[PDB]
RNA sequence: AACGAGAUUCCCACUGUCCCUACCUACUAUCCAGCGAAACCACAGCCAAGGGAACGGGCUUGGCGGAAUCAGCGGGGAAAG
RNA sequence: GUGAACAGCCUCUGGCAUGUUGGAACAAUGUAGGUAAGGGAAGUCGGCAAGCCGGAUCCGUAACUUCGGGAUAAGGAUUG
RNA sequence: GUGGAGCCGCCGCAGGUGCAGAUCUUGGUGGUAGUAGCAAAUAUUCAAACGAGAACUUUGAAGGCCGAAGUGGAGAAGGG
């Protein structure tokens, strides 16, 4: 029942591989997904527009490899679904990966 | 009729049933048979193969033009922790062949043994051999609890060894222990059951098992290779490039008047993962890993006595899909069946041979340590950074 | 809430194409009570639809 | 109308109807026989999870093609399938006997579903085009499907 | 209409597909093959 | 002579045509959600030998014979048209 | 814009949503596209198929001929 | 048992007089089979809105395509 907020580096080169060239951006967000319901533990996912510019930066199969994020657990209101905490993925830009590890925000 | 041009059988009717093996592990098929006239030993052993490197070697054949010079092989190696010995099985001859008298197993069995008897060991109460364990200790369960060993030394004329391994000690994600059970094919039952009351409940090491150019025999299932036609399942020739329909198809399955397809011909289905028992695998070298603590890590595997460096059989990057070996291991001249980090059961072979092959000595000159994840040219790395020199890895201090 | 309507009179009354046409998608039930070429004008007044000009295709190279 | 199989306690029964309605026949009648003797809370509860693909619907009788699932393990078979379309017309079937259990003064904690049948319907037609200038027939096969509960007690 | 996308057209039309389905197939003997048979 | 998407023989270069195959990609196939035909069909569908309209799935004497299926396959049904 | 070019390739104005469905996996057999050590037509009814060659510039151009040709013969060298 | 308005026996009379086949005619329904198939022309993704309900509607942002012999903008014939 929490509301809190965390963020996180996930790299793509890893999680998409062996893809062909046009599922190859289209995985890499059904693949941020499958890590924020796997980690906040809700199925209910929402990702801004700026993450999703984010990854299409380059085309479809050049995907950048790695993209640090954020999440946020919320609640929700007006006849909300049968589970009543969604997650926020949206994009944070840094010029470094190097010795960046997943740091919990306030 | 009269094909015109004779040719050979593509693949061998002797290992038909191409198949997925019903097992993972590889069944012993046949223990050497036993004169009770010998000293009382073992005859199996469990391993694992951690992958393959080379070696340079002093070859001594006389008459061959090879002879007092180096040659290298291709060698794998073999970990081997120690197996740790659990249970006694009898068998008694039937006109129907053997059957199994009675088990007795150890008083407190560990708990990787456990983790065998369970399908899902996290949703289990771990309830297995709780009733068991105690008529060690209770007084009316140990009263014939003696009274079936010498049921067992009187009726049943083989009795084997129900030993496990040590997965703790691999790099391996499974902690399942394999659970064989092999013959002690040594003097009269008497001995020979004497010899494993003894030692329930304690570790037997592989060169109490096997020893150095002693060949034997590995058993294992092969590398798996999936569903695959008949030009790669049993190699037959592709069909020129004008066919209709299909190159890589065998194209006659048969004649008329048979009027069914025949078991004797080629088509597709499962590649690989058979079991198989190779034959005459010698040993070249039993290694021992990672003695005590005092003399802090005696690394010291594939220390020749003319390399005399601090080097070990681990190369330099750990071994592709495996991980770092740290126990005793085996390494055997040639391919072994089977994929990296699998089970295989090296086995003493049945057949006697002298053959001026066999029984030679080999003593060994070198053993690369280079990496084997790409084309390495560095062995230790202290070879690598006095050639390399100092690098912009520290640049502060 | 169809905006086909809308979209077609918008580009036929700003001498434009159907792709040059429309930032700001707040205002959606505004600018779809609009059914009317005169009504149409207003908006672009309002600046509930503006132009969105034309992709840039430089001749430096 | 009348049903199949009238029931043996008229006053603690239940029952319902649908006709006519655009489903498979052969996706409906082994979803069908899969919640027959079941209890409408494990019944609703069950076609939740074929929808989500949780737990599965043995194909028994119309099996030629069907592949094979892990799921059907339970039902001690090897075919299984998820046919979200036909658990969803008898999981808005199955919510209108309740309504209906409530207009008839039932509870609906002792509900099982003592009858289900499913038959055909008439087969509507529509057209497909096939090589050398030939037509050949699209017919839908509808079913009318039909249920009577009956509470235990 | 209010009743008649409900009890004009369901009986508008809904068999007028029904033109013959076959009307011969007069394609003109598909064994056009020469096949022949020893002579 | 010049000209041939004309017929043929040799030579140079070139190459997976081949020795001898291997690997990679896209699309299918495969599995799922929706939607869904047609051809064909006496009944049907395991063999050997015998006899028989002389080349049986059924008859005769033998061999034998466990539900339900999936992906393929091209021996057979003297398969379909 | 490149270029000899209304070639092909890439963008702008103007259109479109991939051609009567999606999702997961990436087996065999296919269809379409490629690579391959050494050998180089031994394959095959047959060099079928693929591959070599290719633009321009500067040289150099044989038999034969109806004296027009053959001829971009053949064969080289260069290219940012 | 269903059904709801006609029917039958005997004596003579008269036939468009009794079906298993005709690659019969017409109508209907099976097995195949929830199978083959929904694969030519590179491609979609995110949010919001409207909605009982959104892979497909509209909107916005992105990534792409046609690339001026167009997947653009107008007509003739034909359709109505
Ligand atoms: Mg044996």
């Amino acid at each position: 029942n929490e509301v809190v907020t965390r963020e996180y580096t996930i790299n793509i080169h890893k999680r998409i591989h062996g893809v062909g060239f046009k599922k190859r951006a289209p995985r890499a967000l059904k693949e941020i997904r499958k890590f924020a319901m796997k980690e906040m533990g809700t199925p209910d996912v929402r990702i801004d527009t700026r993450l999703n510019k984010a990854v299409w930066a380059k085309g479809i199969r050049n995907v950048p490899y790695r993209i640090r994020v954020r999440l946020s657990r919320k609640r929700n209101e007006d006849e909300d679904s049968p589970n009543k905490l969604y997650t926020l993925v949206t994009y944070v830009p840094v010029t470094t990966f190097k010795n960046l590890q997943t740091v919990n925000v306030d | 009729s009269h094909r015109k041009f004779s040719a050979p059988r593509h693949g061998s009717l002797g290992f038909l049933p191409r198949k997925r093996s019903s097992r993972h592990r590889g069944k012993v098929k046949s223990f050497p048979k036993d004169d009770p006239s010998k000293p009382v030993h073992l005859t199996a052993f469990l391993g694992y193969k951690a992958g393959m490197t080379h070696i340079v070697r002093e070859v001594d054949r006389p008459g061959s033009k090879v002879n007092k010079k180096e040659v290298v092989e291709a060698v794998t190696i073999v970990e081997t922790p120690p197996m740790v010995v659990v249970g006694i099985v009898g068998y008694v001859e039937t006109p129907r062949g053997l059957r199994t008298f009675k088990t007795v197993f150890a008083e407190h069995i560990s708990d990787e043994c456990k983790r065998r008897f369970y399908k899902n060991w996290h949703k289990s109460k771990k309830k297995a051999f709780t009733k068991y364990c105690k008529k060690w200790q209770d007084e009316d369960g140990k009263k014939q609890l003696e009274k079936d060993f010498s049921s067992m030394k009187k009726y049943c004329q083989v009795i084997r060894v129900i030993a496990h391994t040590q997965m703790r000690l691999l790099p391996l994600r499974q902690k399942k222990a394999h659970l064989m059970e092999i013959q002690v094919n040594g003097g009269t039952v008497a001995e020979k059951l004497d010899w494993a009351r003894e030692r329930l409940e304690q570790q037997v090491p592989v060169n109490q098992v096997f020893g150095q150019d002693e060949m034997i025999d590995v058993i294992g299932v092969t590398k798996g290779k999936g569903y695959k036609g008949v030009t790669s399942r049993w190699h037959t020739k592709k069909l020129p490039r004008k066919t209709h329909r299909g190159l890589r198809k065998v194209a006659c399955i048969g004649a008329w008047h048979p009027a069914r397809v025949a078991f004797s011909v080629a088509r597709a289905g499962q590649k690989g993962y058979h079991h198989r028992t190779e034959i005459n695998k010698k040993i070249y070298k039993i290694g021992q890993g990672y003695l005590i603590k005092d003399g802090k890590l005696i690394k010291n595997n594939a220390s020749t006595d003319y390399d005399l460096s601090d080097k070990s059989i681990n190369p330099l990057g750990g071994f592709v899909h495996y991980g770092e070996v740290t126990n005793d291991f085996v390494m055997l001249k040639g391919c072994v069946v089977g994929t990296k980090k699998r089970v295989l059961t090296l086995r003493k072979s049945l057949l006697v041979q002298t053959k001026r092959r066999a029984l030679e000595k080999i003593d060994l000159k070198f053993i690369d340590t280079t990496s084997k994840f790409g084309h390495g040219r560095f062995q230790t790395m202290e070879e690598k950074k006095a050639f390399m020199g100092p690098l912009k890895k520290d640049r502060i201090a | 809430s169809m905006l086909r309507l809308q979209k077609r009179l918008a580009s036929s009354v700003l001498r434009c194409g159907k792709k040059k046409v429309w930032l700001d998608p707040n205002e959606t039930n505004e600018i779809a009570n609009a059914n009317s070429r005169q009504q149409i004008r207003k908006l672009i007044k309002d600046g509930l639809i503006i132009r969105k000009p034309v992709t840039v295709h430089s001749r430096a190279r | 109308v009348r049903y199949s199989l009238d029931p043996e306690n008229p006053t603690k029964s239940c029952k319902s109807r649908g006709s006519n309605l655009r489903v498979h026949f052969k996706n409906t009648r082994e979803t069908a026989q899969a919640i027959k003797g079941m209890h409408i809370r494990k019944a609703t509860k069950y076609l939740k999870d074929v929808t989500l693909q949780k737990q599965c619907v043995p194909f028994r009788r119309y099996n030629g093609g069907v592949g094979r699932c892990a799921q059907a393990k339970q039902w001690g078979w090897t075919q299984g399938r998820w046919p979200k379309k036909s658990a969803e017309f008898l999981l808005h079937m199955l919510k209108n006997a309740e309504s209906n259990a409530e207009l008839k003064g039932l509870d609906v904690d002792s509900l099982v579903i003592e009858h289900i049948q499913v038959n055909k319907a008439p087969k509507m037609r529509r057209r497909t085009y096939r090589a050398h200038g030939r037509i050949n027939p699209y017919m839908s096969s509808p079913c009318h499907i039909e249920m009577i509960l009956t509470e235990k007690e | 209409g209010v009743c008649r996308k409900a009890a004009q057209p369901v009986e508008a039309g809904l068999q007028i597909p029904a033109i013959l389905g076959i009307l011969g197939g007069i394609l003109a003997l598909l064994i056009l093959i020469l096949l022949l048979l020893l002579f």
